[PDB]
């Protein structure tokens, strides 16, 4: 509660993890930016 | 006195009694061990009797059913029971869970238009949210739809029979060959139920003891941008027939294909359909018209389900 | 509840060295020339037509024979079980080169086209080698011989001008498989595809007059739609040809010669002696299905 | 080491005569009895 | 339209008010034996 | 002429009610499942609650009637027996056998 | 040093062995009579199942 993000590169709205890591092999990073695969759990 | 001899007539033409043999008692393991045993060895000698024991034997042969182990993300929860099914097998590398396409399904990752499916679009809109979780696992829904290569991997299995739908992961029973009844001991029979929106019918004309259905998933390409259509048939004319009739069908989707395909045209791009042949209906039997939540669905009574290979037609 | 068991009777035991091969293929679709239980070893096997080989003499022998599993190999005799109709059965996957099947799948029972080492068995206890056939799955069993087809076309355009094939690209596209996601390397140092392109370029030329000769006759005005769409995909070329410098008798031979190699060509892809595995184990290679003829 | 039964548990059929003549006088000691038992062994009743 | 056109049109559409007055599946039966698992066999194990 | 050994494997047989995994289990012999109701074996819960007065209020007392379902299980299982055997054992002469 | 930093992650599989507690009578069991098919029968031998 001190700061509302540690980077906002990430956790951004518009963020390029988000771009990377939504659209065969496979893909550790997926499981936190992908928000639709969040409300699955 | 007249129904005591035909009191005889049906008891004389039954099968025979399928053997109990307990496995839980000691005693009445061996009572039920033996009479399999000096059964047996009485339907194998050369005399007239022995023959005659043999001869009332009844075979009845039972369906060959397939265990599905399906994501949920990939499967709604709600699907009738009597579903058609297709297997995907692009990649084999990882082998841990399998992707089964119902026709409501299907109708996502093709992205055909909600005028020529008006209801089940409705319905598909409630069941998945954007179609995205069922090609999540594609990375090729526009390279499969321009080389052509899409009807070469869908494999067809049969009917839903029984669905363990957990939140994550759900199990999904079917059933591959022959008449689909529920494999649990209260047996009924499950039939394959298609919406009325995907069926086709095409129908003096005389009638065999079959109907066969037909699959049929053709290519095109809506807003300059690949995406293919699927519609099953319903006819009873023979394979020479049916081919013609189809091309009927598609007459106002080859002319606005290649129209749009006039300038550039890849080899890649000729292949337009393929049809399938998922099983048999016996005459006599009509489909019930049903609505689920509201969807009208057909369901029909005793479709045996068979399998063929995907024979191109253009 | 019937008797599907066909006892093949030797004239002679088997050597030590005989025996353990047949031993590991144990699962095995065969042909089988009767259906009856008491034969000799001369009824199995494709070596009733394969022991210098054809192609379209072995693909349409697949289809009117009858096929058989084994199931026993004793020192004295073996024993089949014979395949019908709609029939359950239980095949293990041994074949040589080695394919990977997979679950769900549609496979096919096509005729060996590699060496002598992988397809057949040579027994000397009686004086017969018996033939296995190729049982490969339907979209790679296609694969493998459209490519090779590709190949055994090349090697006689470079035998009898060589300036024109370039042999390294050749055996990059060619003799490498993509089906599943795996890459199979064949194996080839080919008589057997010797009546398949002679087939398939004696019809090259007659599809060129056959479809302009065949488009000049049917214009009317009951002319079937689509018919407009693809008049436009034949070549320019194709659409300058005189029909005049053949005789009317030689017109006609230029069709039910060219119909025969349509379709005696087409029945053969179109062979339906496949089954339908529903169930494989990767590491036991013991795999459940169906027959399914035609 | 531990004791369980020798052969799984079979089902008995019960409630074939349900002998209907049932008198007031028994009713009435069989009552009492039950009764009595929610003071006595509230766990172990018949 | 199915409901008139099939035979026995009043005791059709009386055996087709059966989805309206069913609410357990032991409803019109009646009640016979007991199967216990013993002799009074608890009161929390499954009684047929 | 001279002696032959054999020996044989000893393999410790299993049933299910000696071993104990059948304390998380009651086993009960069954004749006939033709005949239960789909997905349903009713049974009622009675929870009872703490007596009234002296500012205590409880949430009186509840009662469930939840409808669960038996789920069936397959189980496969093969015999093999030589014909030798079973002839051998019954025949139409019923003479001794040596 | 470029301007900035940068985070990983990796994963991991890991055989672990398990325990299962069970508590008393918590699931019932029936038994079925089991019916005996025959099947893949021949002069040599017979098959059976159940």
């Amino acid at each position: 509660e001190c700061r509302s993000t540690n980077n906002p590169w990430a956790s951004q709205r518009g963020s390029l993890g988000d771009v990377l890591y939504n659209i065969g092999m496979y893909s550790p990073c997926r499981q936190f930016f992908h928000k639709e695969d969040i409300m699955r759990y | 006195e007249n129904a005591a001899r035909l009191g005889r007539q049906v008891l004389g033409l039954l099968p025979p009694p399928t053997h109990r043999v307990s496995l839980t008692r000691g005693p009445e393991f061996a009572r039920g061990v033996r009479d399999l045993l000096s059964k047996y060895a009485a339907s194998t000698r050369p005399t007239v009797g022995s023959l005659h024991e043999a001869l009332r034997q009844a075979p009845f042969r039972q369906p060959t059913y397939g265990d599905f182990l399906v994501y949920s993300q990939t499967f709604s929860p709600q699907e009738p029971l009597g579903t058609f099914l297709f297997s995907f097998k692009q990649e084999d590398n990882g082998s841990s869970m399998d992707m089964l396409l119902t026709p409501t399904s299907l109708f996502m990752l093709s992205g055909m238009e909600a005028a020529k499916a008006p209801q089940t679009h409705k319905v598909a809109g409630v069941w998945y949210g954007s179609g995205s979780g069922l090609a999540d696992f594609i990375p090729n829904l526009s390279e499969l739809m321009d080389t052509g290569e899409f009807h070469t991997l869908l494999t067809p299995v049969g009917p839903m029979v029984q669905s363990v739908h957990s939140t994550f992961v759900t199990k999904v029973t079917s059933a591959m060959k022959g008449v689909g009844l529920a494999r649990d001991e209260p047996r009924a029979h499950v039939g394959l139920t298609l919406p009325c929106d995907m069926l086709v019918d095409l129908d003096r004309e005389p009638a065999g003891l079959n109907v066969t259905i037909y699959a049929s998933l053709v290519y095109l390409r809506v807003n300059q941008r690949p995406s293919m259509a699927l519609t099953f048939f319903q006819s009873g004319k023979g394979f020479a027939e049916v081919v013609a009739m189809i091309k009927d069908h598609f007459t106002d989707v080859i002319r606005t294909k290649y129209i749009q395909l006039r300038h550039e045209l890849y080899i890649n791009r000729l292949v337009f359909g393929a049809v399938c042949t998922l099983g048999t209906v016996p005459f006599d039997s009509h489909p019930v018209h049903q609505s689920l939540n509201s969807l009208p669905v057909l369901v029909f009574a005793n479709f045996e389900a068979a399998c063929g290979p995907w024979t191109v037609f253009l | 509840a019937l008797d599907k068991s066909i006892v093949v009777n030797l004239t002679s035991r088997l050597f030590a060295d005989e025996l353990a091969a047949l031993q590991s293929k144990i699962g095995s679709v065969l042909p089988l020339g009767d259906c009856h239980r008491l034969q000799n070893i001369q009824a199995l096997g494709l070596g009733c037509v394969c022991s210098s080989p054809d192609y379209i003499q072995i693909m349409q022998y697949l289809s009117k024979c009858t096929l058989a599993v084994l199931e026993e190999v004793r020192p004295d005799s073996l024993r089949l079980t014979r395949m019908d109709p709609s029939d359950n059965l239980q095949i293990k996957n041994v074949y040589a080169p080695f394919f990977q099947w997979d679950s769900n799948t549609q496979l096919a029972v096509l005729p060996p086209l590699f060496s002598r080492k992988d397809s057949t068995i040579v027994l000397e206890s009686n004086g017969f080698d018996i033939v296995f056939p190729m049982v490969v799955p339907q979209q790679l069993g296609h694969a493998i011989l459209q490519q090779l087809l590709v190949y055994h076309i090349y090697s006689k355009i470079s035998a009898g001008a060589p300036g024109d094939v370039n042999m390294a690209e050749l055996d990059l596209y060619t003799t490498n498989v993509s089906f599943m996601g795996r890459t199979y390397r064949l194996d080839v140092d080919l008589r057997v595809l010797d009546d398949l392109s002679m087939y398939l370029c004696i019809l090259s030329a007659l599809v060129p007059r056959g479809c302009l000769r065949l488009l000049t006759a049917l214009v009317r005005h009951d002319r079937h739609p689509l018919t407009e769409v693809f008049e436009g995909v034949v070549p320019d070329e194709v659409t300058r040809i005189d029909l005049d410098q053949l005789s009317v008798p030689d017109d006609i031979t230029r069709m039910r010669v060219m119909f025969s190699y349509l379709q005696s060509l087409s029945s053969i892809f179109n062979l339906g002696p496949r089954l339908h595995v529903y169930a494989y184990s990767a590491e036991t290679l013991a795999a459940s299905c169906w027959y399914s003829p035609r | 080491a531990m004791s369980g039964p020798a052969a799984y548990a079979s089902y008995v059929v019960r409630g074939a005569n349900l002998v209907t003549a049932v008198s007031y006088g028994r009713a009435m000691r069989n009552f009492e009895q039950f009764m009595a038992r929610i003071v006595d062994h509230p766990n172990a009743l018949p | 339209a199915t409901l008139e056109q099939r035979p026995f049109p009043y005791l059709a559409t009386e055996a087709n008010l059966l989805t309206q007055i069913k609410e357990s599946a032991a409803d019109g039966l009646f009640k016979s034996f007991q199967l216990l698992l013993g002799k009074d066999a608890r009161e929390g194990s499954v009684r047929f | 002429e001279a002696l032959l050994g054999v020996y044989t494997n000893v393999v410790e047989f299993v049933k299910f009610l000696e071993t104990a995994l059948a304390a998380a289990c009651v086993n009960t012999e069954f004749k006939d499942l033709r005949r239960m109701i789909d997905g349903k074996i009713q049974f009622k819960i009675s929870m009872p609650t703490i007596a009234h007065g002296d500012g205590r209020r409880p949430n009186k007392q509840r009662q469930y009637i939840v409808m669960k379902a038996c789920n069936k299980h397959h189980i496969g299982a093969e015999i093999e027996l030589a014909a030798a055997d079973i002839e051998l054992l019954f025949a139409e002469k019923e003479t001794p056998l040596d | 040093h470029p301007g900035f930093a940068m985070t990983v992650v990796r994963t991991d599989e890991v055989l672990a062995e398990h325990i299962l507690y069970c508590s008393r009578a918590s699931t019932s069991m029936f038994v079925g009579l089991p019916s005996v098919v025959r099947r893949e029968v021949r002069s040599d031998a017979v098959t059976f199942e159940i």
